[PDB]
């Protein structure tokens, strides 16, 4: 009975997600990357911060 | 049709596979080849909060990132001043089974919930002076897997009869449902604006979802088992999810794929939590084996281990401020490392 | 939540005495207690503090041996034994409830308040000026000053703001020097220097005129200024 | 994409033979312990055989023993049944369900709330 | 000579294997707070008491040694034997109080201990070490100083008094009571366990065993010497000798295997090792 | 005041120490089963949308905590992993010799799951007069599900139940033996099923249940106390 509209709901949100705006992977990594560059000094666990700024002493 | 439209749907899922491996022009790899390793980077246990009387299922930190709430299945929320280790509440709980908690954004309220299939809302700021229960959702056919809270009036919640959930606590129903996962919904991760989350749900696959128009907005696939840990990268473009197929792995929106993953043929465990450092430099996972692994997340080389809990890591959170990483085990302690 | 207070009334001097506390509405056990003494025409006195649990009891220099604090929380009820009563002793005694934890504000409720008539080291806090003329609708500011530096290695400044309008029990205001409190409205602004401190009031409202008093919660002994009054 | 696509099957004559296929992608086919399900009309979904990673445990259900064997290729991905004496209670869709996670002796997958790591089954139909 | 070189180079070797057992012993209890059950607060009370023995089996041993007579302070003779006395009595108190808690958690697992709560343990250690010491304050007026010929014994004040009788016997009772209870509590958690199991019923044997081998030649030698002094009694002053040879030897040898009977079985404290 | 906050994390602490004792002296048991095993029936004879439901009884002064999952999906591989730290799971089989293999099914992964490696399964065989009515009867056969069962005879070290037919003894204990064997295949020894011929009007089953915990809790003392 139901497995018609099921289907139907699947597919309808399949066509939602192929019609999507892409960027090339490049672009992603070369951002992910500029991130973590931007934010690196800012990183306490990345750059452990000198024991009179850390409260968890 | 069922047949007609079976096929339809092979038809659009090669279109989008086609799609997406069409934009993979380069490998995150590849374009990070040349960038300086982190190095080996240690943490040591600066904290450890004893005190719970069974397994820690979750934990989540305050936003001002001094204060953390755990729970344990013993049916108790713990909030903690992790500063001085201070026992600051102790909630007991109606239903000891609890898998997940939250703290609200404002400090006002925390959220918990498990295999009850509701979502308590506690108030700890009551004129009373003790944390009562403010609201307890109910609509959820399965257990409740996670709990995030959007605000101190919206909380958005997952469980295992495969749906996702956002409520209106004052009116405490569900203002939307969003449907579209097979299994049951392992974790969700607010994005950094809440207007987004990305869901992680027993069938291999992660979801991300408007919250308000309440639709999928995209499907990640590349996992080969359940996804049991899902997280936000800072940015707000990426999330990483880790499975029981022993590896992490990085997807990008924009992209519309898996960018990276994270695996060594040594672990063979599966991963029930991850966590992003704030820069997103590092990317912490909680292992089956009793050891976190810290992993340079734009290289996928294993940058550390957080080793030292005696039972399955079983919950993992960073700070607002990054400053210390709080790791909770089925041993029934949580360790902040620095 | 309510703190009501009885047992006053006029006493001869020499004598003794039993003051009681009823507390409703809030969980009583959770909280430590304060007793906290007024003069008849001057500032607020601090005598006795018992914790929550009765680990910790201290008492003013000015009564350490005279008077003893006790509490029975099954009963919600807050005690205080005063045994050769003093001229001085005479007052208006409040009961103040005081919970503390990362983030809380203690003094919060203070009780009605119960009247005892007898019948015929320390961080010293002053206030800069005890009258100030003032009228609806202007900014104005108040500024006291302490012994010590209330400002703690921890980070925390233990100053508190309290005001006290005519006839009414006091009401917290500020707590830690720069929180408000409860239910204030966000007229009421404090900050400070560790040594110094100010209480600005912006576009002051009817029934802001009081007599606004310093505390510090630094060490044991916790001592008030002896107050600023504004009035129309 | 973990995919499981189910191949073989039809109409059979009673005690004649069958060999159902499972082609795997999406996941690496050695690490899962393999099964064969079956849901038979007006009844729900049983489990047929197991096989294990390496094909060295293998194991059927009593109505089957004997009859069907259970297979693997590991460099093929590939998951084999061959059905001999077939019967006319054997008629049902024949799914290729696999193990949850990748190492575990157990298994939770004869679920009907819709199992994520099964194939679509093939009809297998027994009639004289 | 070689005799008494034997004695003392068992004994040295006793020194070193006790020694490291018990530290080994407190260590691991400390560090691995998980390991912190009753059962091992009993064992790191033990491992204490035995630790004081060894740190006092030199200047014991000095007395069968020989070469020089007891030259060192009087009242440090007195606090050495009181502390030798008192550390073996809350060794034997605290096996019989380990007898007692493992016949409770055998014979009776689902029972909540009322008596004697977790918490309490700790008030039961402290009973014991109490008794240990008020049963070992006669040794102050018992020994001393007696003679170029210094040497510590029980003075000749106690022998002619009769206390020395006297405090045999009492000693007698930390031979008595913790036999019975090591034997009849022993004896049903080994019925219990044999209706695998024959293993623990094996050790249990081994320890009821070497309870008795290590601590019946010590209360005989005791008394042996005790009725040394009667007149005539050549024959006991010849037995008495080799007699507290051997009770000598197997003194220091309890010390040296109660850390091992108890706790080298259990693997969980062999994986913290 | 950073004394008084410690003085509260120190009330606290005293609370849970309390909660501490009240949680280690009660015993919480796991209770599993198909729909058509009696299980329901077994709670309702234990007396004295939600997601699990509890009922406590006593016994002999011990309290237990028995927990049933009420409204769940049938894929459990998930939240079973909750209950990691009982002291017993108590399997519930319905004997209708056909939903037997489904249910040995159940328990094999029950028992060789990594979570539940350590936890000791009480097994009810429940619903035994109809096995003995079915066998009786003569109209279903097992060697249909199990010809395996062709083969089987009674050991002659099985308690008889006397007044009951050598074939029903032949059925229940073949029933149980496969249980058995999926139980002993493991060769680990850090759990112990034990199998017990129930019916749902049975009212020994709670002190079954008692003389089992009994048995669990003996083998961690064993362990505990430095006997193994
Ligand atoms: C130090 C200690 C407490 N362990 C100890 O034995 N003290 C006894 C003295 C003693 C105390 N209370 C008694 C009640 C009655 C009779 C005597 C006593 C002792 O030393 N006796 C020695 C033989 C001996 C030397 N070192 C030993 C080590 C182990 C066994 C025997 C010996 N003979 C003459 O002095």
């Amino acid at each position: 009975t139901a497995s018609i509209a099921q289907a139907r709901k699947l597919v309808e949100q399949l066509k939602m997600e192929a019609n999507i705006d892409r960027i090339k992977v490049s672009k992603a990594a070369a951002d992910l990357m500029a991130y973590c560059e931007a934010h690196a000094k800012e990183d306490p666990l990345l750059t452990p911060v000198p024991a009179s700024e850390n409260p968890f002493r | 049709e069922l047949d007609q439209l079976r096929q339809e749907a092979e038809q659009l899922k090669n279109q989008i596979r086609d799609a997406r491996k069409a934009c993979a022009d380069a490998t995150l790899s590849q374009i990070t080849n040349n960038i300086d390793p982190v190095g080996r980077i240690q943490m040591r246990t600066r904290r450890t909060l004893r005190g719970h009387l069974a397994k820690i299922y979750a934990m989540h930190w305050g936003t001002d990132s001094r204060l953390l709430v755990s729970a344990s299945q013993d049916g108790k929320l713990i909030i903690w001043d992790s500063y001085t280790t201070n026992k600051v509440h102790a909630i007991p709980l109606r239903s000891s089974w609890v898998m997940t908690c939250a703290y609200a954004p404002s400090g006002n309220y925390v959220a918990c919930g498990g295999l009850d299939n509701i979502c308590s809302i506690y108030n700890l700021k009551t004129r009373e002076g003790n944390v009562r229960v403010s609201r307890e959702l109910a609509g959820h056919t399965g257990y409740l897997s996670c709990c995030r809270f959007l605000d101190d009036n919206q909380i958005v919640t997952s469980s295992g009869d495969t749906t996702c959930a956002l409520w209106d606590i004052e009116t405490g129903q569900q203002t939307t449902t969003f449907t579209g996962h097979t299994g049951d919904v392992m974790s969700l991760s607010l994005a950094p604006d809440t207007r987004l989350f990305v869901s992680g749900a027993c069938d291999a696959s992660a979801k991300l979802w408007d919250v308000r128009e309440g639709m999928c907005r995209q499907t990640f696939t590349g996992h080969e088992s359940d996804i049991n840990a899902i997280c936000f990268f800072p940015n707000g473009n990426a999330f990483a999810t880790g499975s029981d197929d022993a590896t992490c792995r990085l997807f990008d929106l924009r992209a519309d794929q898996e960018l990276m993953t994270y695996s060594h043929d040594n672990i063979i465990c599966g991963i029930t939590s991850v966590s992003f450092s704030k820069s997103g430099r590092l990317l912490l996972a909680g292992y089956d084996d009793f050891n976190c692994n810290v992993w340079d997340a734009l290289k996928a080389d294993r940058a550390g281990v957080l080793a030292g809990h005696d039972n399955r890591v079983s919950c993992l959170g960073v700070t607002d401020d990054g400053m210390a990483v709080a790791t909770g085990s089925w041993d029934s302690f949580l360790k902040i490392w620095n | 939540v309510q703190l009501v207070e009885s047992g006053g009334g006029l006493v001869q001097p020499g004598g003794s005495r039993k003051l009681s506390c009823s507390a409703s509405g809030f969980a009583f056990s959770s909280f430590g207690m304060h007793w906290v003494r007024q003069a008849p025409e001057k500032g607020l006195e601090w005598v006795a503090y018992i914790s929550s649990g009765s680990g910790t009891i201290y008492y003013a220099d000015t009564v350490k041996g005279r008077f003893t604090i006790s509490r029975d929380d099954p009963k919600n009820t807050l005690f205080l034994q005063m045994t050769s009563l003093r001229s001085e002793d005479t007052a208006m005694y409040y009961c103040v409830r005081s919970i503390y934890y990362y983030g809380s504000s203690p003094f919060d409720f203070w009780g009605q308040g119960t009247t005892l008539t007898v019948s015929a080291a320390d961080i010293v806090m002053t206030q800069a000026t005890s009258s100030v003329p003032v009228t609806p609708g202007e900014s104005v500011s108040i500024s006291c000053r302490s012994s010590k530096s209330l400002l703690h290695s921890n980070g925390n400044t233990y100053l508190y703001w309290f005001l006290q309008r005519p006839g009414q029990s006091p009401q917290l205001l500020i707590y830690r020097m720069s929180n408000l409190a409860s239910g204030v409205p966000d007229r009421f602004s404090g900050s400070g220097s560790g040594t110094a401190f100010t209480l600005t009031i912006s576009r002051l409202e009817a029934e802001d005129v009081g007599v606004y008093y310093c505390m510090q919660h630094l060490e044991y002994p916790l001592t008030f200024g002896a107050g600023t009054k504004l009035e129309l | 994409q973990v995919q499981l696509q189910e191949s073989g099957g039809g109409l059979v004559q009673p005690g004649g033979s069958l060999r159902l296929s499972c082609a795997a992608s999406g996941f690496t086919f050695s690490n899962y312990k393999m099964n064969w399900v079956r849901q038979a009309p007006g009844k729900g979904l049983e489990w047929v055989s197991d096989i294990s990673q390496s094909g060295a445990s293998i194991s059927y259900t009593g109505s089957v023993k004997g009859r069907f064997t259970i297979s693997r290729d590991n460099a093929k991905n590939t998951l084999y049944l061959q059905m001999n004496s077939l019967k006319p209670e054997d008629t049902a869709v024949y799914y290729c369900a696999r193990c949850p996670a990748p190492f575990t002796r157990d298994c939770f997958d004869v679920t009907s709330t819709t199992y994520a790591y099964r194939g679509q089954g093939t009809q297998v139909t027994v009639s004289s | 000579a070689p005799l008494l070189a034997g004695v003392t180079a068992t004994c040295v070797a006793l020194f070193v294997v006790g020694i490291a057992g018990n530290l080994l012993t407190m260590l691991v209890v400390s560090r691995f707070r998980e390991l912190r059950t009753t059962t091992n607060l009993y064992l790191s009370s033990m491992a204490f008491s035995d630790l004081l023995i060894f740190l006092c089996m030199p200047l014991d041993l000095v007395r069968l040694w020989q070469y020089r007579p007891w030259n060192f302070g009087d009242l440090l003779c007195k606090l050495f034997q009181f502390v030798s006395e008192s550390c073996t009595y809350a060794t034997v108190l605290t096996i019989t109080a380990l007898s007692v808690e493992r016949y409770f958690a055998i014979c009776f697992p689902l029972r909540a201990k009322v008596v004697v709560t977790k918490g309490r343990v700790k008030l039961v250690i402290f009973v014991i070490w109490a008794v240990a010491f008020c049963s070992a304050g006669p040794i102050f007026v018992l020994v001393g100083v007696e003679h170029d010929t210094n040497e510590c014994r029980p003075t000749e004040f106690a022998v002619r008094s009769g206390l020395l009788t006297v405090m045999v016997w009492v000693s007698s009772i930390f031979f008595f009571l913790p036999v019975f209870c090591l034997t009849v509590l022993y004896s049903l958690i080994g019925r219990k366990l044999w209706r695998n199991h024959k293993q623990t019923v094996k050790m249990l044997a081994v320890v009821v065993f070497a309870f008795i081998l290590c601590w019946l030649p010590f209360h005989v030698g005791r008394y042996l010497f005790s009725k040394s002094f009667e007149p005539g009694s050549l024959e006991i002053a010849q037995i008495s000798q080799y007699c507290n040879l051997v009770s000598f030897v197997l003194f220091y040898l309890s010390a040296a295997i109660n850390p091992i009977l108890y706790n080298i079985m259990s693997k969980k404290y062999r994986v913290a090792v | 005041e950073d004394k008084a906050a410690v003085e509260r994390s120190k009330m606290i602490e005293k609370q849970l120490q309390k909660d501490k004792q009240v949680y280690r002296r009660t015993l919480r048991l796991l209770l599993l089963g198909a729909d058509n095993s009696g299980k329901s029936t077994i709670v309702k004879q234990m007396r004295i949308t939600s997601g699990i439901f509890e009922t406590k009884f006593q016994v002999d002064k011990v309290n237990f905590h028995m927990f049933d999952v009420g409204a769940q999906r049938d894929e459990r591989r998930k939240w079973i992993q909750c209950f990691n730290d009982v002291t017993a799971i108590i399997f519930v089989v319905d004997s209708s010799d056909n939903r037997l293999q489904e249910a040995l099914n159940d328990f094999k992964s029950i028992w060789n799951n990594r979570w539940l490696r350590t936890i000791s399964v009480i097994l009810f065989l429940n619903k035994q007069d109809l096995l003995a009515e079915k066998v009786l009867a003569g109209k279903s056969k097992i060697e249909d599900y199990f010809p395996e069962f062709a083969r089987y005879t009674t050991p002659e070290d099985a308690t008889p139940e006397p007044g009951e037919d050598p074939r029903v003894t032949r059925a229940k204990y073949f029933i149980r033996k496969e249980f058995v064997d999926i139980s002993t295949a493991s060769g680990d020894g850090r759990h112990i099923c034990y199998p017990h011929f129930t019916c749902s009007v049975d009212t020994e089953n709670a002190r079954r249940i008692f003389n089992d915990c009994k048995d669990i809790i003996l083998q961690m003392n064993l362990r505990e106390y430095n006997l193994v």
